[PDB]
């Protein structure tokens, strides 16, 4: 509930209206460079486990048409 | 000159019930045109396939 | 006869691309392998499926271009 | 003169639930699922409503039933389909909003998460039973596995199932009850997740940083009403999609056939959201093992905050916890594809592999990983 | 065997997200079905009034529907008897139960095919593959008598006869009448039957499509314009 | 060795509340200790904590970090939190100690 | 001081017809107004739709 | 983590509820068997085995 | 009716329709008593009787 | 410290049936309240179990309700019990909005 619930001192924000301000200032320009910066740290934390079992998915596809086949 | 957003708002945006007067009548057209063009665009996309493109053969 | 079928044709323009021409070649030596008749009861359906699989994936490249 | 939006009762409470509730500013696209999941259960019910209309709970008539509706009903297939396609959207959201709890820390609303695991038996519950309804080959087939593989436990096992058919198979009795029980469950889900909603409110929401978010925080309106409407807007529009263009992806084409109790298909599998579950419950030879291990699969689930050893919540500063998250999702993706494929080589090994690998990652390594980065930040 | 051969995926004039069916080719199919198909396959789920606006008008529809012979009563007398078909009857069943048809069929049943392009793998791939599919068996396979050898069907070893080939039906547009072109008109009138609000289906899909292209940038415009008092906030602290 | 201190700050690196302005100490989950010891700091140390917790705030609102020259790093970073959370413990291991008899 | 602070610079946010400081306004208020409501009237009109 | 209740103390209150909570033990395995109508101990009962 | 006169689609509807209407009644009910406990019951006097409460 | 007045669910609880406050002096008429309470859990719980059996088709919804009462275990109990429980549910209705007009009980 508003009104009891930090006890903050010594801060100041400023803001505008949305009609005093642009929607998308500076879109693409600095949205892709913050972007690549997001994926920058965080391709290393995400991404290898989903390699690891692609190679996984595609080893086992493969060794499953394998056994498919008759063996000589 | 005045803009065409500042005849729009001055006009139509500025009160309540102009604006939902505005809507509902833009909702009337746009359904309207929406309607017709995407129909065309799907007998563009798929002619002589539909059944009113082959209604002529063996309507008589 | 007087009439043909389109698939026969697309058909036999598919049967002499490479991979088709290999799959045959493995499934005739399968053929005359087993019925060499050392009596076992290997078969041959797996070279077939090859060339068939080689086969049908030509003519579905090509073969509705010729039908109404 | 007062306001009225304070001042009557039932105002009052929704003044405080969605217009004046103090939520934080930086709460991301994640936070945006169970409002996703409050529309599509109600996208669920109303579609159910109208889908319930022609539908006839008979063994005779079900599949006829169904087939009426999608052929003489005006709009039947497009609700039909919603509603079948809004089950596996239903069920996204879900693993996004659990897979949000589990990676902010948002367990230590202990309370909120308990309800949460109840609701999330109730709503798989639920969907299980919609889905024997149609009275297709697959329905039938998986409701008769998933109930003989229940029949496991011992000295009420063949009582307990006996009780749930209605007779000593799968037929006409059990699919009226199921009709039942299907139409009663959602309106439980919804007292449910007002319980689940009440608790929250108690307890305050959750920031991705961890920290406490009561120094910077927004009302709801109109912030997260527009953020909100949003995201419900793109749901539609990936449901709708699915719906329109891909109406046959997310199901098996074998349920388009009637029930046949003589003929079995040779790949018996349920609906794709409890594939991964379905994994376990192959990956122990015992029927009495791979039960019990389901359930406390989901138990472990719900035993999460017990084993927060870390003295940070979210893990936005814990990487080494991040990389055993991560692992942990690709290990129920690879779940669910084990849980897709027959019982062959080589899926048994690996299916025995992610069975181990996600207990062993939920219960030992995620809080040694945290004791680990506690000593590698010199708190211990 | 153990064996499954899958079939490939052919460029159906339907194969596109916003590609209609072609109705020419869906009456050429239905003209298929009721001179071939219909002697022992049923359509339990498709009635004469669906061909209306479809494939025929309604006046052919109607004839069409009074060749056909119906079962009905019980009159007054009290029993069963006869009458020309309706606009509102289904597609006759050849048999009246299926224990008969598993008897003149030689043991094997053959299925509704109402749904059977929705109930099979590759979809009307696979009935196209099986029904241009049957070739002798390879060496070694012994083949019993009443089964043929089609590699599209599973196990290899079908109980239905090769029921198409080149000009087993006379079509009333001037078609050729090759076995390829018989098949490809009696798989989309197939599709057809399994799902009749296809063509709907895709109009809707492409209104959705453009209706939502415009609905996501304006209310993400609308959240980014409520949101822009927060994105531009600045902050300060002046201890004292 | 030094080789730890040197594998601590990179970790300090990759961790990613120095990129916030944070200090290690306003990133501990508020229990009742760690309640207990913000209830006995200094007004300047509060004032400063719930500051720096408000600007962290704005900037993950924003998908933002700091430029690099405001960063926290590893040598400044002081443990303000630590003597205050160590004699919360302590007290209360004393009163569950005294309790358990 | 309370006449120490001042508001920052937020020329990088606002728009072209606010941006020079030494025009008044109240002369373009209502086209802006007017754009960002039509924006809200269309997706309205959509809604309805 | 639940060594908190190490001490001689929690003894003595487990040693004080051992007699009630084995009551209360008592009157639920009672209860399951009076309301399942269970077969193993009502055939060992005198008065109650007059239905079977 | 869902058709010309009464038929299967009535009464298919009208079993949906008298499933789900009792949970609406319960959820009516239940601001039915939150707002009556804004006030509080009524007494056969009409009387004010927070002189005696219980 | 106590569960009765802290916690969430049973604040709500305490606040409406336990603690709440009522006037001494009511009558048996205000029980008519509770009673269609309980009437319509009644209802519910009869009602779903009409459900489990019930047969939602023209062919098949006479022949189902025989088939409850004559085949299934205790259903003609069920199924009496719904149809006089409806009545009953109406009893009550009629005496409670009765007992809201004669205690001008119509002013909230
Ligand atoms: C190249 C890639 C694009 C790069 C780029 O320009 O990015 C811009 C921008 C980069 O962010 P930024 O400029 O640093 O500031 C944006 C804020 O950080 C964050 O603000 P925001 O604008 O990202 O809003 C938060 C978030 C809110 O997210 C939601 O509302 C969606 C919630 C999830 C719905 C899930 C549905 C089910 C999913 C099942 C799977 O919004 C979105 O996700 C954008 C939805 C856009 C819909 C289509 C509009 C046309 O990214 C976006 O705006 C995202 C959409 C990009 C397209
Ligand atoms: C999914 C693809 C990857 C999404 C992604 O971008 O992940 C990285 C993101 C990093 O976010 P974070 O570290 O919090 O932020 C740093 C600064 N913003 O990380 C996150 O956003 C983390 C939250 C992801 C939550 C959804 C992913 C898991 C979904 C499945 C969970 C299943 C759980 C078990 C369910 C059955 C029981
Ligand atoms: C050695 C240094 C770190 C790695 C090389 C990168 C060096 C970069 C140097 C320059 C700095 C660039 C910017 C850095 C951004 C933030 C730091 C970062 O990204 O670090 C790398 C990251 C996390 O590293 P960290 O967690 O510190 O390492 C663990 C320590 N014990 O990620 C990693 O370390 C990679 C983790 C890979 C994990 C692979 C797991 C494979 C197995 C998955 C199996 C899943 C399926 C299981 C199925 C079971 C059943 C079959
Ligand atoms: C029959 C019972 C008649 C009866 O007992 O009447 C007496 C009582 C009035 O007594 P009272 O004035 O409260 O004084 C208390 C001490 N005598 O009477 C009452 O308390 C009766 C109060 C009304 C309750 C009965 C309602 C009967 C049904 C009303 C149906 C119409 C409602 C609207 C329908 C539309
Ligand atoms: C009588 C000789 C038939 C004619 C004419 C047609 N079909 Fe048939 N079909 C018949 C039988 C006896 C069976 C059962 C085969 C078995 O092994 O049990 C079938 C089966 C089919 C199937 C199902 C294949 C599957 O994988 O399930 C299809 C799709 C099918 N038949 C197609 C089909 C078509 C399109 C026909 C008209 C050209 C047709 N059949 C005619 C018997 C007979
Ligand atoms: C039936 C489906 C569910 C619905 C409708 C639902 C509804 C909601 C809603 C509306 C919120 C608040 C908005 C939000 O934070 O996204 C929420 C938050 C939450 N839910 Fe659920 N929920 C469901 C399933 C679950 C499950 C299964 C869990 C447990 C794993 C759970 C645990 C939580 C938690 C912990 C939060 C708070 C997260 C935070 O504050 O950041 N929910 N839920
Ligand atoms: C109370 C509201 C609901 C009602 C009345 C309802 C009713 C129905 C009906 C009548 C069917 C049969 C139609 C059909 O199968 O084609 C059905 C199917 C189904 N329902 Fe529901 N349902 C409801 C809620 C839900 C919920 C919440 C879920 C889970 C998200 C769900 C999941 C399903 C599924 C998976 C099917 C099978 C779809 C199919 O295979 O065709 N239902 N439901
Ligand atoms: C669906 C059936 C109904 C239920 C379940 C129901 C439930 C209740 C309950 C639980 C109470 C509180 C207990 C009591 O004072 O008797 C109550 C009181 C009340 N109800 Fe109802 N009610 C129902 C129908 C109605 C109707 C139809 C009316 C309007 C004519 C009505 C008007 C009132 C009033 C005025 C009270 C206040 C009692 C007083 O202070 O004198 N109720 N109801
Ligand atoms: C969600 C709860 C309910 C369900 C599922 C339900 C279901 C049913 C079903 C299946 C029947 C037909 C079976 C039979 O006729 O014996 C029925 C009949 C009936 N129900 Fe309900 N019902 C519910 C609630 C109610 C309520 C609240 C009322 C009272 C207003 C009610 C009044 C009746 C009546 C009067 C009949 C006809 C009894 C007769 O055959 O004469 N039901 N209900």
């Amino acid at each position: 509930e508003f009104g009891n619930l930090a006890r903050i001192r010594h801060v100041i924000s400023y803001s505008l209206s949305p009609f005093e301000q642009r929607a998308f200032p500076s879109y693409f320009s600095k949205g892709i460079p913050n972007v690549l910066r997001r994926t920058r740290e965080r391709i290393l934390r995400v991404a290898p486990p989903f390699v690891v079992v692609y190679l996984i998915y595609t080893w086992g596809n493969q060794e499953f048409e394998q056994s498919k086949r008759k063996n000589p | 000159s005045p803009t065409i957003p500042s005849r729009l708002y001055s006009l139509l945006f500025r009160r309540t019930s102009t604006f939902a007067l505005t809507i509902a009548v833009g909702a009337l057209f746009f359904e309207r045109a929406f309607d017709q063009g995407a129909d065309a665009i799907y007998e563009h996309i798929n002619e002589g396939k539909l059944w009113k493109h082959i209604k002529h053969k063996y309507e008589n | 006869e007087e009439l043909v079928d389109p698939l026969t044709t697309v058909r036999e323009h598919c049967e002499q691309l490479e991979k088709c021409v290999k799959a045959r070649e493995r499934l005739e030596l399968c053929d005359n392998r087993v019925s060499s008749r050392s009596q076992t009861e290997e078969d041959c359906t797996e070279e077939l499926f090859d060339f068939l699989h080689a086969r049908d994936h030509c003519v579905a490249h090509k073969l509705f271009k010729n039908l109404k | 003169m007062t306001n009225m939006r304070k001042t009557h009762p039932l105002f009052k409470i929704i003044n405080h639930s969605f217009i004046d509730l103090p939520a934080p500013s930086n709460i991301s696209s994640w936070w945006n699922f169970g409002s996703l999941l409050g529309v599509c259960l109600m996208v669920q019910i109303i579609t159910g409503l109208f889908l319930a209309m022609h539908y006839t709970s008979d063994t005779m008539t079900a599949f006829s039933s169904v087939t009426h509706i999608c052929r003489d009903v005006n709009y039947g297939w497009l609700i039909r389909y919603m509603h079948a396609n809004g089950a596996s959207m239903f069920f996204i959201c879900l693993f996004l909003h659990v897979g949000r709890g589990l990676y902010y820390g948002s367990y230590t609303f202990m309370e909120t998460w308990n309800i949460g695991v109840l609701l999330l038996f109730a709503v798989m519950a639920t969907a299980f039973m919609g889905y024997v309804l149609p009275w297709g080959q697959m329905s039938f087939w998986g409701a008769t596995v998933i109930t003989n593989l229940l029949s496991a436990i011992p000295y009420i096992g063949t009582t307990l199932v006996e009780w749930i058919w209605g007779g000593f198979s799968v037929d006409k009795a059990t699919l009226t009850r199921f009709f039942a029980f299907h139409f009663i469950l959602p309106f439980i889900i919804a007292a449910l997740a007002i319980v689940h909603l009440l608790f929250l409110h108690e307890t305050g929401s959750n920031n991705p940083t961890g920290l406490n978010s009561d120094a910077d925080k927004i009302p709801f309106h109109p912030y997260y009403t527009i953020k909100d409407i949003l995201g419900i807007l793109i749901m539609f529009l990936i449901l709708m999609t699915l719906v329109l263009f891909f109406p046959d992806m997310l199901g098996d084409p074998d349920n388009y056939m009637p029930a046949n109790p003589l003929n079995t298909p040779p790949h018996i599998k349920p609906e794709w959201y409890f594939l991964f579950a379905y994994a376990i419950l192959r990956s122990i030879p015992n029927k009495l093992g791979g039960v019990l291990a389901l359930i406390l699969s989901i138990l472990i689930l719900a035993l999460m905050p017990f084993l927060h050893t870390s003295k940070q919540r979210s893990l936005m500063f814990r990487p080494i916890t991040q990389i055993l998250y991560w692992i942990l999702v690709a290990n129920l993706l690879i779940l669910t594809w084990i849980g897709g494929q027959p019982v062959e080589h080589p899926f048994i090994i690996i299916g025995q592999l992610a069975s181990i690998s996600y207990f062993s990652i939920i219960l030992i390594l995620m809080p040694i990983s945290g004791i680990i980065e506690d000593k590698m930040l010199k708190l211990y | 065997s153990d064996l499954e051969l899958h079939p490939p995926s052919y460029p159906w004039s339907h194969r596109g997200l916003l590609s209609s069916l072609d109705h020419t080719s869906i009456r050429r199919g239905f003209q298929v079905y009721k001179q071939v198909c219909s002697s022992c396959h049923s359509m339990d789920y498709v009635a004469y009034r669906h061909l209306v606006g479809v494939c025929y008008t309604e006046e052919e529809a109607k004839a069409l529907a009074e060749e056909v012979e119906v079962q009905d009563g019980p009159n007054d007398d009290g029993e069963m008897f006869m009458r020309p078909g309706k606009l509102s009857d289904y597609f006759p069943k050849p048999y009246p139960n299926p224990e008969a048809a598993r008897a003149a069929n030689n043991g094997a049943l053959p299925p509704d095919l109402s749904y059977i392009v929705r109930a099979r793998h590759g979809g009307e791939d696979y009935v196209f593959s099986l029904l241009t599919g049957y070739c002798e068996p390879p060496t070694g396979v012994s083949l019993r008598e009443g089964l043929y050898f089609n590699p599209y069907f599973p196990g290899q070893a079908i109980g239905m006869a090769p029921p198409i080939y080149t000009e087993v039906l006379e079509y009333d547009d001037g078609t050729p009448a090759t076995m390829s072109q018989v098949a490809k008109d009696v798989a989309t009138f197939l599709r057809w039957a399994s799902e009749p609000e296809h063509d709907h289906r895709k109009r809707m899909g492409l209104k959705m499509l453009l209706m939502m292209g415009l609905l996501l940038p304006l209310t993400y415009a609308m959240k980014r314009h409520k949101w822009s008092v927060l994105k531009s906030r600045k902050l300060a602290y002046r201890p004292p | 060795s030094k080789w730890l201190d040197g594998f601590r700050k990179w970790y300090y690196n990759a961790a990613g509340f120095n990129k916030l302005g944070l200090m290690r100490d306003d990133t501990l989950h508020e229990t009742e200790d760690v309640k207990e010891a913000i209830r006995r700091l200094p007004e300047d140390l509060y004032n400063d904590r719930m500051f720096r917790i408000k600007r962290a705030l704005d900037l993950t609102m924003r998908h933002q970090i700091l430029p690099k020259d405001q960063w926290t790093k590893y040598e400044e970073d002081k443990f303000y939190l630590e003597p205050y959370l160590k004699e919360v413990i302590r007290e209360r291991k004393e009163r569950e100690e005294w309790a358990k008899k | 001081s309370h006449t120490d602070v001042k508001v920052p610079d937020f020329s990088d946010y606002r728009r072209a017809e606010v941006l020079d400081s030494t025009k008044s306004s109240k002369e373009s208020s209502e086209a802006r107004k007017g754009f960002s409501y039509l924006v809200t009237a269309t997706t309205t009109v959509g809604v309805a739709y | 983590m639940l060594s908190r209740f190490l001490g001689p103390r929690y003894r003595e209150l487990a040693r004080n509820w051992i007699p009630t909570a084995g009551m209360w033990g008592t009157v639920g395995a009672v209860g399951l068997v009076w309301a399942t109508d269970w077969r193993l101990i009502l055939d060992w009962v005198p008065y109650i085995n007059g239905k079977f």
